[PDB]
């Protein structure tokens, strides 16, 4: 589900990155993080700050313009 | 995230969210109190385009939104929308966690108490602040004035107060609340610009009318000779470029907007005006207070940035009050922010730290505790 | 046959079939949307000579055929002939089985809905595609422009749109549809070449007139002084060799063809012209959108390859729109193909794969499902 | 010519000129407010064929004209064309000299004042009437109702008002003006008939769409179950013979036209609808007026001849207003004429004869006198 969290052709991370590279919409990094917060935060092991869900908490040493992945490591 | 216990001063009076830290000069996050919603369908696949636009971001997209102020005349109407405003306030603009900071809200006197009570309920149950307080807007407007004695006129977007305070003691029987404020002046200005020929009907167009009100209005010290002057020549006609194209040119509408604030019969609202609610709030006070209310009349909230309104104010109260009185309309040019500034002062006092409505005292007596600790 | 699930982007706007695969730069199969039929008897025994000639093969034999465009003004007239065009499209030119590939059709807005519905019925019942979508031509013309905000002019062979889109949201009330397009300019050009002296009456001769329109026309930036210039000297007379013999020499007909597009009173069709349907589509939009429609006016479909049409377009909209506006007529030279290119982009997005009108969902609610899933 | 001093009641609200004498039941001259102009050349020598066709004569020749309403949303656009309409009104249809008769014009509230002022300037300088008055359309719609208390909905071709009046006193602060009216419903009906398959683009074809709207529309008391009913069976499909040939058959377009009037999100115009502008105009009034506004809600202008619109109106206001109120939607079947009828009553009162803006009082203070005598 980490692999599925990254590689899914509709809900993966690389599908969203291929989307943002594919369409031009004056795309930046924060808009890509906004898209990841929209569609990728419905999974348990994804973790971000602006979303809520995954996770609700305001955890310290979790900045903005970044995200956490709970890897096997 | 934050290595401090600095109190949060969050201030939505009725029409403009301003927030920041305790012990600070300028409010850090200033943005309008609007929530957006797309009133029609989306087409472009892969855009983001969430069904929420709050704050100035909504004003970036106000052409395609139905703008809706969640708080009206100081009364919160939609609690979910105000929760969006607070969520965007603490988590996006001010960018701090509410769990580690006490909060200092503001409201109007003569408020429906479910606003105060449910506001405390949302602040403790949802955002989980450790401490919370419900500050009066006008008293904080007297804190930023550096005085302990004075009658307070603030006149925000949805409310005006005229709260008299003498030597640390307020006069709760002489308090006032008139519902004529800047949003009603915006609607009346939209009506008389429709009378001139510029039709504004959209909420985004209403926001443009609010912009024309902020930029290009003054107070007309003598309304009769100013009205005959505007009827005389075109020295008062002023052009304002609208966004995207056609310019406007306003004449007598430049000063008939705040005259409605001094004369509510133009908007048909049965009242006495600002200058007579001040004089009635002074005459409801006792005899040996009034020259201290005359020398310290404060006019330091919103909707008072019209030029010369202190001259109309002093010039009218001088006609109302008896002679040999020194009518000092104190108008410090740091107003529209002074309620936040008084929030910063009062949140930074040493004595205030045992007046916080705190958790485990909220849970002790439920949400009614605000009506026995705060005021 | 094919080891992929690549979506098919089939695009007949009204006059030129272009088709190909998703995620590709150039459309693979480009051929004209004509069906041929021998209007007289055959004599040679043992020839083949079927009673159908579709695509460019019909233009190989256009001397002995009655050419007939099966789709007129974006409206499909003969469904059997369009089924021949699709059969030749997927099975002969593009050379792939429709059973294993999703398909991305295109149409006009303000379409008669039996075109959309029966088009979906033919795509599922006859060719048995697994998925299908009915794309708007102008929105795809904005996908290939790399923008999310702009008003779209495409002007294909039978239709023009001027669809305004702001920040991912289209404006369906400000949409337009004018039936003046390149085929009407071909008929008017045939009429004025009959006025000069070259009589064209056959549909094959009409195809030759379309060739002269494509090769040898420009837009006349100022039509009055260009008309006096063509009346003045022979610096505008240009010879074009017809197929098989006699050359022609056109003068003022070189620029009176697209002036009909900018002025429909020449063809007697009651309209306002292209430049005023753009300005009316902008004025139907709200106030805070228009400079984003001025800086991103897209002109990227067919019938815009006339030289200098962006100069006439910007030069006229500048006369219509108020001043201090930046009228940027975006004319990327990859047009006439950009609706297919936007088909390739939109068919290759990641978000699009749950917007496919698919089989077992088509069969669930019948052919009306397009009016609730697609738009 | 005329042996009387009978006042002229001329009434162009926005879309239909009706005129007549004071103290009369039916308006004498009723004709559409259009001016015609031949959009192409004439050929037959010796025809007459002037370059002006006004009133119903233009509808006799509407195939060869570009029809153009000179007044739009109650605002007069072309003063020369409206002068043609008035010249044809007094001199041809009504057939009386304006020099010997006072005139009673009508307009909308919240009008651009150059319409009122220049209208008075044309009435005195060109036609030389002895007296003149600028009547409000909705107040006259309450004069024909026989009441002195009620809120007025008229909804003409370009404007709707909802003017509340209590016991001879109007409430000018609670007044409303929505620009959604019958012409916008005609354009939306033209759009959705283009959606069905009947393409109407000419102004004469737009007039035919207006005819189909007048003949064959109703209001759909519950729009959801009526929409499911139209999607269910063909009991709502109705054929209407167009002029010269092909019949049409409308289904859900029969009732989606006035639902746009009750729901402006279909036409994308940001509003609240008719039923919420009535309720907002009642809630802007004071507390002790409202049951007299509930028992006397008048619905007596144009665009209300759709069957059952009083049932949708009462059925919706009952859902909005609090209970134990008697919502009486007064719909007298003499509407579409009641603004003229109130013109006939008010022009025939005894008290009115010192409220005429007259000549030698017009010349005393210029054209601004209307803003101090009339309202
Ligand atoms: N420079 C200005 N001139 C005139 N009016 C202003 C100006 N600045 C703000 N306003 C008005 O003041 C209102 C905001 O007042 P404020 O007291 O900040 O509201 P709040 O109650 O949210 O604190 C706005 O509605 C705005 O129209
Ligand atoms: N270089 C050109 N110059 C002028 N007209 C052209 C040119 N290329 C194509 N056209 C015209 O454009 C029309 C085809 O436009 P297009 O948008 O490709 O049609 P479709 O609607 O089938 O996509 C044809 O009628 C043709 O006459
Ligand atoms: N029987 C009818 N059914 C539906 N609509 C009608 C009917 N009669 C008139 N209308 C509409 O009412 C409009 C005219 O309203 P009216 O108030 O008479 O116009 P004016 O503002 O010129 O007085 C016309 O646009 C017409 O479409
Ligand atoms: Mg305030
Ligand atoms: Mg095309
Ligand atoms: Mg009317």
């Amino acid at each position: 589900i980490i692999c599925d969290l990254i590689e899914n052709n509709t809900n993966g991370i690389l599908a969203m990155l291929d989307e943002e590279c594919l369409r031009p919409g004056t795309v930046t990094d924060e808009t890509f993080l906004e898209k990841l917060n929209q569609v990728c935060a419905t999974h348990q092991h994804f973790e971000s700050r602006m979303s809520k869900c995954s996770r609700f908490l305001n955890d310290t040493t979790l900045p903005h313009s970044c995200f956490r992945i709970q890897h096997y490591a | 995230d934050e290595d401090e216990t600095t109190a949060l001063v969050c201030d939505n009076g009725s029409g403009l969210v301003k927030a920041g830290f305790a012990g600070d000069d300028a409010p850090r996050a200033v943005f309008p109190s609007i929530v957006g919603r797309p009133r029609h369908q989306g087409v472009m696949v892969g855009m983001g385009q969430k069904d929420s636009y709050v704050g100035d971001e909504a004003q970036s997209k106000r052409g395609i939104l139905t703008l809706k102020y969640p708080i009206e005349h100081g009364i919160i109407t939609n609690w979910d929308d105000m929760e969006k405003i607070w969520h965007h306030t603490f988590y996006n603009e001010l960018r701090v966690a509410p769990e580690e900071h006490p909060t200092l809200l503001t409201e109007a006197p003569l408020n429906p108490k479910a606003n105060r009570e449910k506001m405390t309920q949302i602040m403790f149950e949802t955002f989980n602040v450790p401490a919370m307080y419900v500050a009066i807007q006008a008293v904080l407007s007297l804190y930023a004035s550096g005085r302990t004695t004075g009658i307070v006129l603030d006149s925000g977007d949805g409310v005006t107060h005229n709260v008299p305070i003498y030597e640390g003691y307020a006069l709760p029987h002489a308090i006032m609340r008139l519902d004529l404020a800047g949003r009603d002046l915006t609607d009346y200005l939209m009506k008389i610009l429709t009378e001139r020929g510029y039709s504004f009907v959209t909420t985004a167009e209403r926001e443009i009318v609010r912009d024309i009100k902020e930029k290009l209005c003054y107070v007309a010290l003598d309304f009769e000779n100013e009205m005959a002057t505007a009827a005389s020549s075109s020295s008062l006609e002023k052009s304002y470029e609208l966004p995207d194209g056609q310019v406007i040119t306003i004449g007598n509408e430049r000063f008939r907007c705040p005259e409605t604030l001094f004369q509510p019969s133009f908007i048909g609202m049965e009242s006495a005006g600002i200058h007579e609610t001040t004089y009635n709030s002074i005459m409801k006070c006792d005899i040996d207070i009034r020259k201290d209310l005359y020398a310290n009349n404060v006019m330091s909230g919103g909707t008072t940035m019209y030029p010369g309104i202190a001259d109309r104010m002093q010039k009218e109260i001088t006609a109302l009050a008896p002679s040999t009185m020194k009518i000092k309309i104190i108008a410090p040019p740091e107003r529209k922010y002074s309620v936040w500034i008084g929030g910063s002062i009062l949140a930074s006092l040493s004595t205030f730290q045992q007046m916080w409505i705190t958790k485990q005292e909220y849970d002790e007596a439920g949400p009614s505790i605000v009506h026995r600790k705060c005021f």
